[PDB]
């Protein structure tokens, strides 16, 4: 009825349909602490928000007032409890109200509140069939939305909508390859369908990386991703890995590939490999590098990796005191 | 040497530290780019001014901004009228760090106004009249517990907190944040901070909750708000700082978690983001950067060897060299990045992770790095409550002197 922005609204306390009502003033005490000194608009709602609250008004002219409430602080958990005990009290229309929240959370997508009403919404009506796409604009906007991503998940998982995920985050990989969201998202889909058993599916998913970490050698991402899905069982499983990283030490260096390095020795020296005094002196060798010129602002870091590899790898570390 | 510059952002070398794009841009890298260059004027600011650096810490500056804070916003504040306790919380928490006393009018004052957020079932609202939400209920108690006289312990009633937090749990292990709301690793922290404090856990209280928070940890080596989510700051620190107070740290994998925090600081800039290849942000300099106090004490429980005698596992000299160059405005009051707006939660959180980076302790081992005049120094924090260690010992002591609840 009468927008809150509107240039003919008007305040509660000049309303006849409300001339019944007396306002509720908030009771902050003698001597408030961290009051907020509210303009006349907000003060007026949330009197009266107060007052129907109090009385547990479950009326029509009740549930337009949530609405002007919330769009003075969408943040008010309070208010939105109410505004739900008015909609199945009431009888309300729940598309109608679908394309209420979908409208607050174009404008105010950061925000717990909103995300948390449409899914009651979602699961009250059980139907996700416009969640997907809808997500998709939010994503459109901002590709990292984190409230996005995790009601992306939550309808996904709760009503198997796996099928066309992994094409979605191709399509995103392409946009920007950097979006870790993004590789999150994958990690989540092929971790709940095929899984990382599958020896093809293995073998695909390490070589895109690999590509896409030669067109971009600096993108953390691809590393972190890299690493994430070969650790579990063990990079030393692994060893055509190493050669193939030293191979990239020319044209394709970083901190990470460095980093990597140290990895696959720490492994390495964990699985008693051949050489074991070679691959240790390695190890030190980069985690000196990595604290002194390549990556210092973590020197605290690599001085404790080369510590403990010392610690527990060095030719003395089984020899007793006494020898 | 005299041509040695004893600020690590400003060194010569220190320009080999900017974004790489390997020449393929993207709008992750583009905005990363436009933070580093509006950071760079600042490191460079000194020396196109021909002045010699110097980082003071405006503490009389915060101070009144502060002061008046405790008593009055603006409506600017508007948007958090529904989390007054933690205005509450970071106001007093600062005056805190900044060792500021309490005047005992202000503190019967803040009990007063608690008093009225208690909802008469347990646990506290944003605000007199409000429903109980376990965020503002965290709050709460923490500022309860930094005033610390009789008069505000004896504010929470213990019985109803618990009952409250009874009606929360769920049978997988977490908890709603309140009432027909939502679930998120934030909320079994929160729950595991006031019960711990307020001496109410019963054995059966936190059944669960360990393992499903070891279940938000992901492929990335920190955790998320639930499992499947990207690894995330605010919600590591969550997670570990409850298992922690739960005494189960180890169901974490500790070394992937380590090596993933430790990333995230950068190495331009010098302060910590919240998520791979996103923004830096002066808040993170505590959800961080606390984590490796938290790490420290748990990997020398297991008798880790090698673990340093006088530093934690970040470069605390740049963070502070962050903080206290770009995170502090003129006026009074600490903030996100340069171009953004001083608020009482950057003030807070940015203070906190200073206070970390000064001050490092292991059991005997005390060391102090004070960058800047040496007024900089801070209060010491804790770090799973983010309150002072004194007023932690305090609180808990005095808890212990009650059963219970139900015996
Ligand atoms: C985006 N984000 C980063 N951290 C969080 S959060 O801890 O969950 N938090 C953030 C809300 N948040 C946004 C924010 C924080 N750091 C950067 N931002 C944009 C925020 C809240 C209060 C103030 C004040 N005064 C200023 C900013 C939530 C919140 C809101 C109210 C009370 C307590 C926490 C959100
Ligand atoms: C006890 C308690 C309430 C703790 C707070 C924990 C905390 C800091 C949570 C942050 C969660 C969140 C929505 C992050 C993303 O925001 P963003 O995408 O705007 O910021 P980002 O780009 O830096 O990730
Ligand atoms: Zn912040």
């Amino acid at each position: 009825f009468l927008s809150l922005d509107s240039p003919t609204y008007v305040l509660y306390r000049d309303r006849a349909e409300w001339a019944d009502i007396d306002p509720v003033p908030q009771n902050d005490g003698p001597s408030p602490v961290v009051q907020i000194i509210y303009s006349e608009k907000f003060r007026d709602v949330y009197d009266y928000f107060r007052a129907v609250l109090q009385r547990d008004e479950r009326s029509e002219r009740a549930f337009k007032l949530t609405r002007d409430a919330i769009e003075l602080n969408a943040a008010n958990y309070t208010v939105w409890h109410f505004r739900r005990v008015l909609l199945r009290s009431l009888q309300k229309d729940l598309q109608e109200e679908m394309n209420y929240i979908i409208a607050i959370i174009e404008e105010q997508p950061k925000n717990y509140q909103v995300w948390h009403h449409r899914r009651v919404l979602v699961e009250w009506l059980k139907d996700p069939s416009q969640e997907l796409e809808f997500i998709a604009d939010i994503l459109n906007q901002d590709a990292k939305n984190y409230h996005a991503w995790q009601h992306r998940q939550w309808v996904i998982q709760e009503f198997r909508l796996w099928d066309n995920e992994l094409q979605y985050v191709d399509q995103l990989l392409k946009e920007d390859v950097r979006n870790n969201s993004v590789w999150n998202q994958r990690h989540f889909v092929i971790s709940n369908t095929t899984g990382y058993s599958d020896r093809a599916v293995l073998e695909r998913e390490v070589q895109y990386t690999l590509e896409m970490i030669k067109l971009v050698p600096h993108n953390e991402s691809a590393w972190n991703y890299l690493k994430g899905i070969l650790q579990d069982r063990g990079l030393s499983r692994y060893p055509n890995l190493l050669n193939q990283l030293l191979d990239l030490q020319p044209s394709h260096s970083s901190p990470y590939l460095i980093a990597f390095l140290v990895d696959i020795y720490e492994d390495m020296l964990e699985n008693q490999c051949d050489n074991k005094e070679d691959i240790l002196n390695k190890a030190l060798e980069l985690c000196e590098i990595l604290a002194k010129e390549k990556d210092t602002i973590r020197k605290e870091y690599w001085r404790y990796i080369g510590r403990s590899l010392q610690s527990k790898h060095s030719r003395e570390s089984d020899i007793p005191a006494s020898v | 040497p005299v041509w040695s510059e004893p600020l690590y952002s400003l060194r010569p070398e220190h320009a080999r530290e900017r974004l790489q794009d390997d020449s393929v841009e993207t709008v992750t890298s583009i905005e990363q780019a436009k933070v580093e260059e509006k950071i760079q004027e600042v490191f460079s600011s000194y020396k196109f001014n021909h002045l010699v650096p110097r980082l003071v810490l405006q503490r009389e500056k915060h101070f009144h901004y502060l002061k008046r804070g405790l008593r009055q916003l603006t409506d600017a504040y508007e948007c958090l009228d529904a989390s007054r306790p933690w205005l509450c919380y970071w106001i007093l928490h600062s005056l805190e760090l900044l060792d500021e006393p309490i005047p005992q009018i202000v503190a019967t004052d803040v009990c007063q106004f608690l008093e009225l957020c208690q909802s008469p079932d347990g646990g506290f609202g944003g605000g007199p009249g409000q429903y109980p939400h376990l965020a503002p209920t965290y709050a709460a108690v923490n500022a309860l517990c930094i005033i610390g006289t009789e008069e505000a312990y004896n504010v929470i009633n213990r019985e109803k907190l618990l009952q409250y937090l009874y009606s929360l749990k769920q049978p997988d292990g977490s908890f709603l944040m309140h009432v027909g709301g939502e679930v998120d690793v934030r909320s079994a922290y929160c729950a595991a901070s006031v019960a711990s404090l307020t001496n109410i856990i019963t054995p059966d209280l936190f059944e669960g909750t360990a393992e499903w928070i070891a279940r938000c940890q992901n492929w990335e080596g920190g955790i998320g708000g639930v499992p499947g989510m990207e690894a995330h700051g605010g919600y590591t620190f969550c997670g570990l700082a409850a298992l922690v107070i739960l005494k189960k740290e180890r169901s974490l994998n500790l070394k992937s978690l380590l090596q993933w925090v430790t990333s995230r600081q950068m190495r331009f800039e010098g302060g910590f983001q919240g998520r791979c290849n996103k923004l830096v942000d002066g808040c993170y300099s505590f959800w961080q950067a606390g984590l490796l106090p938290l790490l420290h004490r748990a990997l020398h429980a297991q008798g880790d060897p090698a673990l340093s005698m006088s530093h934690w596992m970040f470069h605390q000299q740049a963070l502070q060299e962050y903080i206290l160059m770009c995170c502090q405005c003129p006026a009074g009051g600490l903030l996100d990045k340069p171009g953004k707006s001083r608020d009482f939660y950057h003030t807070c959180y940015c203070l906190s992770g200073l206070s970390i980076a000064q001050h490092f302790g292991s059991g005997a081992m005390l060391h102090d790095v004070v960058m800047g005049v040496p007024e900089n120094v801070l209060q010491p924090t804790h770090p799973v409550y983010n309150i002072g260690p004194d007023k932690v010992i305090q609180a808990t002591t005095h808890f212990l002197q009650k059963p219970v609840p139900g015996f």
